[PDB]
């Protein structure tokens, strides 16, 4: 499965689109629990300085018990012009946790970001069983 | 006419997301300490001097007209009053921007060194050329198309001359001119972001037939900003051999600012794969 | 044409005297504690409650219309490029102003309570005919009546709302919240003193024709700003009875105004004895 949070500007989830794999989407307003494991896909919201970075609306569903037991993994999406910020949400979740960093993308992604999370997320599902 | 702003009503909540991190990310120029590059920037030849320097001058080029002229130009074509506020913000800090090259300037070169930097900028057809582009956009009476060209000066035009001081890190040289680079940096981000998501709403309020045209627009006017920049990069970068490197970096960063107008990446990979040791000094 | 602002260059020293002391003394609303205000808040009578959201609401305007228009229109206007690069900081600065007063209605007032005052704002002749005066001259084609009525706004019309909360101080009231004010009214007098600088610059330029027919301009629309003031004062003021001191203080800011452009100040000594414990608290 996949949980994809975006904002208003929805760069990370016309990415989860083009991605072709069927996703869930953590709403802007309100609480929701999955049931089946997941893979997590944010975008980092940081300024200057591991404390926030991450949307309060992930915090909000990740604090919820039932919803961090079936976290998986991590894929954070960014900008590199953002300095040692590159994507360092996928960095607090992965160290504030024991899931591991999966990849990192900028904006909607190229189409190579697409490719190399359709295989990479294939490979890493048939490494669970 | 006019109605004073109320905060406490926001039309639209990325509005005060964007005014709490620029806000928040205030600095000036006397916040890096640049004194420390001294020693750095004596190792480095005449001609490696009047690069850096007439890199310089261009990205204060696009500061100012950014700050003077891009920003100002937006306020009128603002969806929130919230919208303009926060355009107010980006113009000063395109100012700071443009005067931390002179603090930088002040601290490191002598005057006539200054002085034989900023005449280059007048007399360079490459810099006027991509100046005169935008500010033709800027100046017009086409709200979207506005928003087009300023994106593209924030995420793609600058990064020509961001190359250098990223590079200079690499070798560890001018290591505290690129924190005070980086801090531009990561205004520009925030910048390109906002003007380009706004772009985008403005995008959904037209028909089928002006999302096209604007399409269009958007590559034509990439592709000859594009032109422009490496005839640019050529006179400056061929002397020290970075010229390749520096294309692959315009060709990153185009497709970079093709995503903030919500366009997908035009460019192969094979093509943008600047050298890690830049990258790795960006983050 | 542009061409790079260079700061090791200036034309006017002013220019970076005024940057210096405006980017120096950069504040944010939340750095002001206005919540310790909440107990003194709820002494307040209902009208005397209200009477303080009007003069904030009516100063947002001020700070809205200063921001988003007036500062943005006088940089076409500018005598060097580093006037330019202050009037960017301006804008910017007076948006911070707009936040700070809906930062305060967010601690002190209710929803229902902050949304009267901005009807009222809406509504008020008064409030609406000042803003609709120096709106005609900022989106006019005279560059040195815009500067008149920039310099009247900064020194007389702000003055007008600047009482109230000196008012509440001097009675031990809303301290807090008058910290905040004062951090407002450090800004505008560099304001007026740096645009009324730059007006003063620009009338060496044209004839003693045009210097006359500006003088009269400046007494004409200090008369037209000044009645429409003390009819806003008094629909305001008249229910706690400060309307008498009020019009001192509009007096004592109109010579300020005057001089800031060059004049000599109109109102004589015992007309502007405002009262002692007010001016006291601007300190
Ligand atoms: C206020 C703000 C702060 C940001 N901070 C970072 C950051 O620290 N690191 C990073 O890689 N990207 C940062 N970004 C870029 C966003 O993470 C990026 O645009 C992302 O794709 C937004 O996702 P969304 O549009 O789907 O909500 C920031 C963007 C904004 C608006
Ligand atoms: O402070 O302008
Ligand atoms: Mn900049
Ligand atoms: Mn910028
Ligand atoms: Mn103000
Ligand atoms: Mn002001
Ligand atoms: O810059």
């Amino acid at each position: 499965s996949l949980v994809y949070f975006s904002s208003v500007s929805e760069n990370t989830h016309r990415f989860v689109q083009k991605l072709g794999i069927p996703a869930t989407r953590i709403p802007l307003h309100g609480r929701i629990e999955v049931d089946e494991p997941y893979v997590l896909i944010l975008p980092t919201y940081g300024g200057g300085r591991a404390g926030g970075y991450v949307p309060k609306q992930v915090i909000a569903f990740l604090n919820n018990d039932h919803n961090r037991a079936q976290l998986r993994g991590v894929i954070a999406a960014g900008n590199t012009n953002f300095g040692a910020e590159f994507c360092y949400a996928g960095d607090v979740v992965s160290r504030k946790c024991s899931v591991p960093y999966l990849y990192r993308f900028e904006l909607m992604g190229t189409e190579d970001d697409v490719a190399a999370v359709r295989t990479g997320l294939a490979e890493f599902w048939k490494e669970q069983t | 006419r006019v109605s004073a702003i109320n905060w406490n009503r926001l039309q639209d909540e990325k509005d005060a997301e964007v005014w709490d991190r620029l806000t928040g990310n205030f600095w000036l120029p006397e916040k890096v300490p640049v004194s420390n590059d001294i020693p750095s920037w004596g190792t480095l030849t005449a001609g490696e001097k009047q690069l850096t320097m007439r890199v310089f001058t261009g990205l204060t080029m696009l500061d100012t007209i950014q700050g003077t002229v891009g920003a100002v130009s937006l306020i009128p074509d603002a969806l929130t009053p919230h919208e303009e506020a926060v355009l107010t913000n980006i113009a000063f800090m395109e100012s700071v921007h443009a005067k931390s090259y002179s603090q930088i300037f002040s601290t490191l070169c002598s005057t006539a060194e200054i002085d034989d930097a900023f005449r280059w900028s007048e007399e360079n057809r490459n810099l006027q050329r991509k100046a005169e582009i935008v500010l033709q956009y800027y100046r017009g009476d086409e709200p979207l198309k506005r928003k087009v060209a300023s994106t593209l000066l924030e995420s793609f035009l600058f990064y020509s001359g961001f190359y250098l001081p990223m590079y200079w890190s690499s070798r560890a040289k001018l290591t505290n001119t690129a924190d005070m680079i980086r801090l531009i940096i990561r205004d520009e981000a925030v910048h390109g972001y906002y003007i380009g998501y706004k772009f985008q709403r403005g995008l959904a309020l037209v028909d089928d037939v002006t999302r096209a045209e604007l399409k269009d627009y958007t590559y034509e006017l990439l592709f000859e900003l594009y032109d422009n920049e490496v005839e640019y990069t050529q006179d400056l970068y061929d002397e020290v051999g970075l010229t390749e490197d520096v294309k692959k970096f315009l060709r990153y960063n185009a497709n970079k600012a093709l995503m903030n107008l919500g366009y997908e990446a035009l460019f192969p990979r094979d093509e943008t794969d600047v050298n890690p040791a830049i990258l790795s000094a960006l983050s």
